[PDB]
């Protein structure tokens, strides 16, 4: 390639700046970076940014523009930017620049008090700033070692501390930290002052409730957090964990009220006081709302005899459980066709089973034990309602077995629609089913690894292909037999339309020569070409995992747009080819001094129009170019023909436009002509 | 059979290779593949240009000439090179005896086969000892490729003067060797698909200065989209010998040596371009101790700024990263000061530190307190009189400073800025009769395991009598390395299948917990590798500089 030149970039500075490779500006101002580029064909330019995805100044910022513009810049918008410029010839051009937004926040001033001879106070001054700040202390007059000043570890220049080793009376004054950023980017210094007095003292709090507070749902609880010391007067603030305070909870300020408290409102409520003196005071109260949920039973046949079924002459455990907030306060009552138990039937409150689970055992099972057992969980004198779990034991009760009904082992559905997976469980009682995925360890529509279901149905509203795989269904260990869970698998096909290749392809070839088009299917379920249909300019044609078409003679009559419509049994997708013997667009040459002043008079200049032909040998040879010249101002165009002598990839072509009015601009449209006719036209604007 | 592949530059013929191992399948080798144009004539001290195409079938059955170098004990630095290299120069010499300035060639190893189907991952090995010598030809990727079912590529880039000379201005911007590596990666991205490789899963890895190269590439915008993951073994961009900070100084010393030292930097470079490459290579240019003369430079383009500044300010893309160090990197640092009793005297200890402080910490005021503080920290106060314990701690000092501290700094910053990071410590090796019996895993000792050398038994380059445990550990390392390449997770998709790594999942590294994998015959995950000594160099010592 003779004239084709690799891209070349250069960054230039604009907009508001201050004062080599870095572009420093004040926060809030406007950034303007321009990337000048050269090379042929004219390379494209995009400004991008390079930042750690997961921290601090990060934005995804890909703009296709020779000018980067950030108005009212911010701290985070800062960082390193690079301008990339490419044109196909050679290696892309890259230039780097660091934008260094600068600032100086208001300084924070805090103070801390502290053998037994001298009292010592530490005045700590902190500020966030770019560049690193400079600190100056003063007590009306500037202070030096004459007391001590220094920067501690675990600070990157953002902090200085003023140490008053011996607190003499003159020291009881107004201390002010004056922090400066060296006035770079014309940024003013800033100051903060504090009134150090012998009454100065950190905050202190008193709470109107105990360490831990238990309450019933609906109850109104109000908590008074009051100051008991602090100078300056500290600010009191309530907070909640987990999550925010509201709804139904209002902060008057100091006073915290919770109306109609719900069970989910339980947790820690912390009152904190701050006055920038010493450590902030904090009082913490843990509010526990009572509740009982998820009462469950378990049938545990003889474990030592290795049984999974109720058999006469065996031990039979009937457990009981409920989830409660004051878990230690629950009490269970076992009834059996009424409420009874010493001999043969015994109570056990805490086995290896879940926490706080009451379970009676029946030694030497007997037909007389066949009955309806009931467990009643309750709170000692609590207004909340009791909870119960009934569990009928009889000859009929039997461990469960699970299976897939008929042939729904593999069930296929189209993407988007709803899907329903099915397992059917048998036994008395029937435990709920727990669905999980096996092919991989991923979560589910519900967002967790498993879902509970009693009907043995798993419903999928908006089924996604991601869900396509293998699913496990198994019996619960609760609300039934506490036995090795029975398992069964089901396949889930999520069908979706095909995707073919290429989606679009601009095909060029001589007039007498032939060409073959292939449309290939990569993904698609079913992964089979149900049918492939080649179409030409709307009309259908005549006719394997893919489809092929051969254009015998690329002529004006056969040249056009071919469409291969590959389709599975669910949807259709098509490749689209553009066949022709059109020459490619000419490539305007932009890097030359063009205009020629006619004696600076007659209002005439001339322009040296230059360009190259992209891939001259891709089609029939270029005979002549049609040159059009319009002035923007008027519709009429001057049409001319440049005749090509011959050309090779990279040869520069030239043409002078003799009569052009000195101040106006012109549009230039340049079209190649081959035996096939007009190729792809290109356009450009020239100017004096 | 006859491996022929048509690339964008022409047809290429490969060569089938059987491995000396019944479980490993054979591989296809493409040796001496041009990935750039010869950097000769006006192309010397200039960026690489794409290679010229050919119309026939080009043979790739043998290694191409290596880049100009002089390792025949031509005053090379032993403290920077891997012990396996320096202890076997006669064999190493045979790999670089055939030289030419036209040396921009790469080698491709393709497996002949597993489980998941589709384009296979590509692992590009970047060699490097001191930037002055070496060749990818020394690293046979056959076993790694065959065992892991991945494509392995070794690259040859311009070395020393020819690859890194810089005048500090536009006359010679330097980093030519890095540009060749970038160009090699470009070639790979554009042509590896023809070999069955996945350009969307390219992992770059290297040991020593090769590891330094890997990290420097991750800080360059030129690497965008080129590769997705990086593995850096015993090498960072933050060490004292990773970058040449005074290129102009050394460029003029060379010029003076060859009669090219003129005022104009442009005329100086043109003068060098007229000189025979051998004349430039054979010159004696000694750099400051623990530093380099000719190597990567901060040009503001390839390398936008000091790696330290770029990393601290998170000015780098988020690649998947795996990095680590060996228990006893600095063997050669003390090996030369050890007495006939395998111990180090208190006076020798003081001397080493004194030399150490002066060379790395050239501060005029305060070097005294520094030397004394460093001695105290690296003194074992329990058994303080033992000359052998003194040897170990001194070795640790150099190891901690040159390898451990920089690696942790890199890992901390990468993870902190969102890059998935994995950290390891190599506490195993195979002792030859050429290394002291008291030595632990030294610099480069992990290479044979990563390359699967134990599986094909002792080689001319790696003569150690590998044990069954060496084979087992080698398999494990290769499993982890290729797993990272395949998914970005050392634990996926191949499980560790007695194998002591069966239940050992390699947790991701974070600055808060700093979990790392202890690689040895008793592997397991630990936390905060040498936290105390590492923090000394990274936090306290810098403070003693007086800001
Ligand atoms: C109602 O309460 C019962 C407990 O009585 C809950 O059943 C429990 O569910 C959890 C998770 O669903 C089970 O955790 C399991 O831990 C084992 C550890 O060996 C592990 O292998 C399992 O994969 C699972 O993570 C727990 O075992 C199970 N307890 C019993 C007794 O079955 C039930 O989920 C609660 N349901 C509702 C709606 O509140
Ligand atoms: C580039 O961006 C500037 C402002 O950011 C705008 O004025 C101009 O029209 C844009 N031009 C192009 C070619 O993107
Ligand atoms: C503190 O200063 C005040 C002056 O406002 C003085 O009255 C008082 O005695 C001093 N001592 C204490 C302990 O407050
Ligand atoms: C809670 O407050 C509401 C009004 O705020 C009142 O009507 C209700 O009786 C109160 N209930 C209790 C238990 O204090
Ligand atoms: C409240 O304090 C507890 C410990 O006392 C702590 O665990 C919790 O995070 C705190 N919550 C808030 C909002 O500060
Ligand atoms: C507490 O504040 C609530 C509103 O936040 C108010 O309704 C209630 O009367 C207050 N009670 C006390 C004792 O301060
Ligand atoms: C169990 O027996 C009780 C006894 O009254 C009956 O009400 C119930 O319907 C039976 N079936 C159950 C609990 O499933
Ligand atoms: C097909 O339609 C396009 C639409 O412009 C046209 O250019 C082409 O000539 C048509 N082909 C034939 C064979 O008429
Ligand atoms: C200037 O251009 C006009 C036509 O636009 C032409 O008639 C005239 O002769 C030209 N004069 C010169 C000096 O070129």
């Amino acid at each position: 390639q003779g004239v084709y030149a690799p891209a070349q970039a250069q960054i230039i500075h604009a907009g508001q700046a201050c004062v080599e490779r870095v572009y420093t500006i004040r926060e809030g101002d406007t950034l303007v970076l321009q990337c000048l580029v050269t090379g042929h064909p004219r390379p494209q330019v995009r400004w991008t940014k390079t930042a750690g995805s997961a921290s601090d100044k990060f934005q995804e910022t890909s703009v296709l523009n020779e000018t980067l513009r950030i108005e009212k810049i911010q701290r985070l918008q800062g960082g390193r930017y690079y301008c990339k410029a490419e044109n196909g010839v050679g290696v892309p051009a890259i230039k780097s620049i660091r934008v260094d937004v600068q600032y100086l926040d208001e300084p924070v001033l805090t103070v801390h008090q502290t053998f037994y001879q001298e009292k010592t106070v530490f005045l700590r001054c902190t500020v966030n700033s770019n560049p690193p700040a400079r600190f100056i202390w003063k007590r009306g007059a500037e202070t030096l070692s004459h007391v001590d000043i220094y920067e501690p570890l675990y600070t990157q220049g953002e902090t200085k501390v003023l140490k008053l080793k011996n607190l003499r009376p003159q020291d009881y004054a107004s201390y002010t930290c004056q922090v400066s950023v060296r006035n770079v980017c014309s940024i003013p210094d800033k100051s903060i002052t504090f009134q150090l007095t012998n009454t100065t003292a950190p905050p202190a709090l008193k709470l109107s409730v105990n360490e831990t507070l238990v309450v019933n749902p609906g109850d109104n609880v109000t908590m008074q957090c009051s100051l008991t010391g602090g100078d300056p007067q500290p600010e009191v603030l309530w907070s909640h964990s987990p999550g925010p305070l509201p709804p139904n909870s209002l902060v008057q300020g100091g006073n915290l009220t919770i109306w109609r408290i719900r069970v989910e409102d339980s947790g820690y409520y912390n009152c904190t006081a701050i006055n920038n003196v010493g450590n902030p005071a904090k009082k913490t109260v843990n509010l526990l709302v009572r509740s009982m949920k998820n009462a469950t039973f378990q049938i545990t046949p003889d474990v030592i005899k290795e049984s999974e079924t109720i058999q006469l002459g065996q031990d039979l455990k009937l457990s009981c459980h409920v989830d409660a907030v004051p878990q230690e306060k629950v009490v269970y009552s076992w009834y059996k066709n009424g409420k009874p138990s010493d001999r043969l039937l015994i109570t056990r409150n805490d086995p290896e089973l879940p926490p706080v689970t009451c379970s009676l055992e029946i030694i030497d099972l007997r037909f007389s034990d066949y009955g309806t057992y009931l467990c009643v969980a309750t709170f000692q004198g609590a207004p909340i309602p009791d909870l119960s779990v009934e569990v009928n034991i009889s000859s009929e009760t039997v461990p469960p077995t699970i299976s897939v009904p008929k042939g729904q082992s593999t069930i296929t559905v189209r993407e988007g629609s709803r899907a329903e997976l099915q397992c059917e469980v048998r036994g008395k009682p029937k435990p709920p089913i727990i669905w999980s995925r096996v092919d991989k360890e991923t979560p589910m529509p519900s967002g967790t690894m498993t879902v509970e279901t009693y009907d043995g149905k798993l419903r999928l509203e908006s089924v996604s292909r991601d869900m396509s795989g293998t699913y496990k269904c198994q019996t619960a260990r609760y609300n039934g037999f506490n036995i090795r869970p029975r398992e069964a698998l089901v396949q889930l096909n999520v069908q979706f339309p095909p995707v073919v290749e290429p989606a679009f392809q601009d095909v060029r070839q001589g007039m007498g020569r032939s060409v073959t088009l292939r449309c290939t299917m990569l993904k698609g379920s079913p992964m089979k070409v149900a049918t492939s249909v080649w179409r030409f300019n709307g009309t259908l044609l005549a006719q394997q995992d893919y489809s092929e078409l051969k254009v015998d003679s690329v002529s004006r009559e056969t040249s056009g747009s071919y469409e291969c419509s590959i389709s599975n049994d669910v949807g259709v997708s098509a490749c689209l080819f553009q066949v022709s013997a059109k020459a490619y667009s000419p490539e305007f040459y932009y890097d030359t001094p063009n205009p020629t002043l006619s004696q600076k008079q007659s209002k005439n200049y001339s322009y040296i129009l230059q360009w190259t032909q992209k891939e001259p040998d891709a089609v029939d040879p270029i005979l002549k170019y049609r040159l059009e010249v319009r002035q923007l101002a008027q519709r009429n165009t001057i049409q001319t023909f440049i005749p090509v002598q011959k050309m090779e990839k990279g040869l520069l072509l030239e043409h002078i436009l003799p009569n052009l009015k000195v101040p106006q601009s012109y549009e230039v449209r340049l079209t190649p002509i081959t035996s096939f006719g007009a190729g792809d036209m290109a356009a450009r604007i020239i100017r004096y | 059979v006859d491996p022929l592949v048509a690339t964008n530059f022409g047809k290429i013929r490969g060569i089938k290779k059987e491995l000396n191992n019944e479980i490993l399948g054979p591989v296809i080798q493409f040796l001496g593949v041009p990935y750039a144009a010869p950097p000769t004539g006006e192309r010397r001290f200039q960026p690489p240009e794409p290679p010229s195409p050919w119309s026939d079938i080009r043979n790739a059955t043998q290694f191409a000439p290596v880049c100009p170098q002089n390792i025949i004990d031509g005053r090379l630095p032993e403290v920077m090179l891997p012990v396996w290299f320096t202890n076997n120069l006669d064999v190493v010499s045979s790999y670089v005896q055939d030289q030419s300035e036209d040396c921009l060639y790469l080698n491709i190893y393709v497996p002949t086969e597993r489980d998941s189907g589709g384009p296979k991952p590509v692992m590009v090995y970047i060699h490097g000892g001191s930037y002055m010598e070496g060749t990818g030809n020394l690293y046979d990727g056959s076993v790694l490729a065959s065992y892991g079912n991945v494509i392995v590529i070794t690259v040859n880039y311009r070395l020393g003067v020819l690859g890194f000379l810089s005048t500090g201005d536009q006359a010679a911007k330097g980093n030519y060797g890095l540009l060749d590596l970038i160009q090699a990666l470009r070639w790979t991205s554009e042509n590896i698909g023809f070999f069955g490789g996945d350009p969307l899963r390219i992992t770059v890895f290297g040991s020593g200065a090769g590891g330094s190269c890997v990290n420097l590439l991750t800080l360059s915008h030129y690497s965008e989209g080129l590769f997705q993951r990086a593995i850096a073994q015993s090498g960072t961009a933050l060490s004292s010998w990773a970058v040449s900070f005074q290129p102009a100084k050394y460029a003029r010393m060379l010029a003076t040596k060859v009669g090219c030292n003129v005022s104009d930097t442009v005329e100086l470079v043109e003068c060098l371009q007229k000189k025979p490459y051998k004349e430039l290579v054979d010159q004696d240019i000694q750099p400051a101790r623990y530093h380099i003369a000719f190597g990567p430079v901060i040009d503001g383009d390839v390398i936008p700024d000091d790696p330290q500044i770029l990393m601290e300010q998170g000015e780098f893309l988020n690649y998947d990263i795996m990095l680590g160090v060996n228990q006893g990197e600095g063997l050669k640092f003390v090996e030369n000061i050890v007495d006939s009793d395998d111990g180090i005297s208190a006076s020798d200890f003081d001397f080493a530190v004194s030399n150490f402080v002066d060379n790395l910490y050239g501060y005029p005021e305060g070097k005294d307190v520094l030397r004394e503080t460093i001695k105290f920290m690296y003194t074992d106060w329990a058994d303080r009189h033992n000359p052998e314990t003194r040897r170990k701690t001194l070795l640790a000092l150099f190891t901690d400073h040159q390898w451990v501290a920089p690696a942790v700094a890199t890992a901390d910053l990468h993870s902190n800025f969102g890059s998935p990071t994995y950290f390891y410590a190599f506490y195993h090796h195979c002792q030859t009769d050429q290394v002291p019996a008291w030595a632990d895993a030294a610099h480069g000792d992990e290479v044979p395991y990563v390359l699967g050398i134990p599986m094909i038994g002792p080689t001319e380059l790696f003569p150690c009598n590998f044990s069954k445990n060496d084979v087992m550990l080698s398999a494990v390392v290769m499993t982890y390395w290729t797993n990272f390449a395949k998914t970005g997770d050392p634990n996926q998709p191949v499980p560790q299948d007695p194998n002591r790594f069966e239940e050992v999942a390699w947790t991701r590294y974070s600055q808060k917990d700093q979990l790392y994998l202890h690689i040895g015959l008793k592997p397991r995950v630990k936390e905060h590798y040498r936290a105390n000594k590492v923090n000394l160099w990274l936090e306290l010592v810098p403070h003693l500089h007086n800001l």
